[PDB]
């Protein structure tokens, strides 16, 4: 039975920690259950405003700085955007290289999210100190692949290091943790806490390697520097030695995914099976990613290996094609000027206007993206439902595997547990595809090393750039006039998931997902974190 | 138990790329740094506590008897009484002001905290400023967008164990920022011989010719990128792309257009 108090009243959590950026969550609680919610983004920067009048070639370098967690993705979306505006189709090698860098980003981003952002909501680190390192090793030898990191010796060494750290009195990043002293909402046995904590620390080393792999093609991480209008600049990234080192690093990262991430995920999901009934939404959108034909946005949507689509009312029998004309953003409940509702991004307007904290009429720096009046969840769970519904072979196999291991129906994936599982599921699938994708590019680049197409700047034009970033459906939209930026609008996965109410007063995905959240302890409302963290919030992304 | 120096890390108007850069450190790795070298006592990106718990961890850090060092990531949005950038219902400018007041030292990680950064670029709708400017305090600047973790962690270690490092006119440690990117660039002999790529599709580009004609800002940018590389493997020019000048103050406006020299 899921713990829940009798608490009735408001709860504000600000800051929401272990996300990117600046988020305030406000809820009304009755009888220990959330009955209303508000997602309030607390920073504005105004990149869209900054871009006005600038060189379209410069856009990618500004927009990349929307986010350093989902680094790269905005540079890619802007490049796709401007390629489409100047009507250039990139060479095959450039499509391949840009897509591999995205694959590398997914691996880095998802791994860090699970361990370093999300796990502390489910894992009680201090209780790891109660475990017998030997019983824990035994448990790990029965729920996971054999590995030296999982030995009694290795787990004792982890425990010893943590013990010395805690007994020092300087708890650092664990100061005032919601799990300190025990918490009713934390179910894991001490042994699982120890295993997960050991992997948390290993993950801190492994993400360096994931980033090195990414930097071989991207030039550096964070903030890649290899994309240009018409393709890519990195001729060395098509050669044999760097691609062999890229393959090897990727294999090490994927071994860690298969040995640690997925088994930890499934163990947590096993103990928190009640969270498969908490935090569901109904509508899903993806632009798709990993396309075999990126010559146009329409081709991207059509040929993405992680497919695009639109699911409404949880109906997996009816995946609709993406209508890019049906996207618009409202500002009714946002800190922008009157009269900006219902704008398609090509006609987007960014006129900031602040009021006051917790003004129920205006409470976020995020706009509210809508699709034919409806809010849309984007991200791994959206991609997973869409791919599954379309019978994408890798997704079908892995989803059904997870469902078989957990003994739950596919309908239990419309939940915070599902959202968390989905992130792991697609990580395994990206990992399974890496060697094939690298071989494709090595083989292609060795026959011909064309990486960038010739192009000309038009006087007046418009273009859209689509990508499914780690957090979901991302689009950059440009109006060019006089060879300059006349308008540049970003509509970002977190804007979809975490923005405020639309013009109809309808709650966003995160706000909807928060309703019915049980709160065991209003002093320490970890359940709010669990659902919010599950969406992988990125506020600098959502607001830009 | 040996007491480890307290570090408070504040996030203002930023993209969290500097936090991400920092955790790419391998000398030492971040786990070893925070378990053995420092006491990282507030850090929104990775800390366990949230909301009021987190706010109280900050207060506890700020009132620590042994004092603390301050790391600041991001610029300060000053329009409307600082209300366009808030944490825990307080303007970023207000919290950074209060934390700076008693800090043993202030390290600005990234071009944003150092100089104002991307949000400060024209027309600067949020009236964003760098820290030194907004608060009136001396900062140790570790710029770049993001800086190399070698530079940040090196500065942090140096300040904890040796003192304040020698700084150039822009507040940057000469240890890392003393030389131009250009002076250590392997394409330099191409530059000297006027061997330039005219476009990215050209045979000259394939041959690794200099990128000056394609807007490279190495000749006017102080950083150690070609010497230390990023992620142990690469840097932008090696990846065939011009330097953006991203460690220079206000580069968003002084270095643009990026693909030109005008
Ligand atoms: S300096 Fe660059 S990487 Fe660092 S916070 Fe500012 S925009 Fe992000
Ligand atoms: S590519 Fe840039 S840093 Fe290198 S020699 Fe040419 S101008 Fe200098
Ligand atoms: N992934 C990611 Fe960042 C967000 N939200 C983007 O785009
Ligand atoms: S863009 Fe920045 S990271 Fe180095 S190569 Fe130029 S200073
Ligand atoms: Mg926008
Ligand atoms: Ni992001």
């Amino acid at each position: 039975p899921t713990p829940q108090s009798t608490f009735t009243g408001p709860i504000v959590v600000d800051p929401i920690t272990r996300i990117e950026g600046h988020l305030r969550i406000m809820v009304e609680v009755e009888n220990g259950k959330v009955k209303d919610a508000w997602s309030s983004s607390q920073l504005f920067r105004g990149l869209e405003i900054i871009l006005k009048g600038r060189d379209p070639r410069d856009a990618q370098h500004f927009t990349q700085r929307a986010c350093g967690i989902c680094t790269y993705v905005h540079a890619l979306a802007s490049s796709r955007c401007v390629d489409d505006a100047v009507k250039v189709s990139i060479p095959a090698n450039a499509r391949m290289m840009r897509n591999l860098v995205m694959a590398s980003q997914y691996l880095h981003d998802h791994l860090v999210h699970f361990y370093h952002f999300h796990a502390l909501d489910w894992v009680d680190v201090t209780a790891a100190l109660k475990a017998d390192p030997n019983k824990a090793a035994k448990l790990a030898a029965s729920i996971a692949p054999a590995r030296p990191g999982n030995s009694a010796k290795a787990l004792k060494a982890v425990q010893d290091k943590l013990k010395a750290f805690v007994e020092s009195g300087q708890l650092g990043i664990f100061t005032n943790a919601y799990f300190l002293g025990g918490h009713k909402a934390y179910y894991l046995p001490p042994e699982v806490d120890l295993i997960a904590t050991a992997h948390y620390l290993e993950a801190l080393h492994m993400q360096v390697k994931a980033a090195s792999a990414m930097a071989i093609l991207g030039g550096k991480n964070p903030h890649t520097q290899f994309t240009v209008v018409g393709g890519c600049s990195n001729y060395q990234g098509l050669t044999k030695d760097p691609l062999a080192n890229y393959l090897a690093l990727s294999k090490e990262v994927c071994q860690f995914v298969n040995e640690c991430y997925i088994p930890d995920l499934l163990a947590v999901a096993g103990f928190y099976k009640d969270w498969g009934g908490i935090g569901g939404t109904s509508n899903y959108l993806a632009f798709g990613e990993f396309a075999t034909d990126d010559s146009s946005p329409e081709k991207h949507l059509a040929t993405s290996q992680f497919p695009s689509g639109v699911i409404t009312g949880r109906d997996l029998g009816k995946v609709d094609n993406v209508d890019l004309g049906a996207i618009y953003e409202d500002v009714k409940y946002s800190w922008y000027a009157p009269g900006g509702d219902g704008k398609h991004p090509y006609d987007g307007v960014t006129d900031p206007k602040y009021t006051k904290l917790d003004d129920k009429d205006h409470y976020s720096w995020m706009k509210a993206p809508r699709y034919k009046g409806k809010a849309m969840e984007v991200g791994p769970l959206a991609r997973t439902f869409i791919a599954y519904a379309k019978g994408q072979p890798d997704f079908k196999k892995v989803v059904d595997m997870v469902l078989g291991k957990l003994s739950v129906p596919a309908t239990a994936l419309h939940s915070t547990l599902g959202r968390t599982a989905a992130r792991g599921i697609e990580t395994a699938i990206v990992c399974a595809n890496m060697e094939k994708w690298i071989k494709e590019m090595a083989d292609s680049g060795a026959k011909d090393n064309t990486l960038c197409a010739k192009w000309e700047m038009p006087e007046e034009s418009k273009g859209v750039g689509l990508a499914d970033a780690p957090r979901g459906a991302l689009s950059h939209w440009i109006r060019i006039k006089g060879k300059k930026i006349d308008n540049f609008q970003l509509v970002v996965p977190s804007t979809w998931n975490l923005g405020p109410r639309g013009a109809q007063g309808d709650k966003s995905p995160v706000e909807e997902a928060l309703i019915g959240t049980p709160i065991a302890d209003p002093k320490r409302p970890v359940e709010i974190l669990r659902t919010v963290h599950a969406f992988d919030p990125c506020i600098a992304c959502g607001v830009h | 138990a040996k007491h480890r120096p307290s570090v408070v890390w504040l996030h203002n108007a930023e993209c969290t790329g500097c936090t991400e850069a920092a955790i790419r450190t391998i000398k030492p790795y971040i786990d070893a740094l925070i378990l053995d070298t420092i006491s990282l006592d507030y850090q929104e990106t990775i800390m366990a506590a949230a909301g009021e718990a987190a706010e109280a961890a900050l207060h506890q850090a700020l009132e620590g008897k042994d004092g603390y060092y301050l790391v600041v990531e991001g610029g300060l949005p000053t329009i409307d009484g600082g209300q366009w950038g808030m944490v825990a219902g307080h303007p970023m400018i207000e919290t950074t002001k209060k934390a700076a007041a008693k800090a043993k030292g202030i390290i600005c990680i990234g071009t944003c905290s150092a100089y104002g950064g991307v949000q400060k670029a024209k027309p600067n709708p949020s009236q964003a400023k760098g820290v030194s400017e907004a608060l009136g305090v001396k900062t140790i600047n570790i710029p770049g967008c993001p800086p190399n973790p070698i530079n940040f962690v090196g500065a942090v270690v140096h300040v904890l164990t040796k003192g304040i490092p020698d700084l150039d006119e822009n507040g940057r440690p000469k240890l890392f920022y003393g030389e131009l990117v250009h002076d250590n660039c392997p394409r330099l002999p191409h530059f000297e011989a006027s061997e330039f790529a005219p476009s990215f599709d050209s045979e000259e580009a394939k041959k690794g010719f200099c990128l000056y004609e394609l807007g490279c800002k190495g000749p006017v940018t102080y950083n150690n990128c070609p010497k230390v590389l990023f992620n142990q493997v690469n840097w932008p020019v090696q990846a065939g792309h011009p330097c953006l000048g991203c460690s220079e103050p206000d580069f968003w406006d002084t270095m643009t257009p990026f693909y030109e020299q005008g």
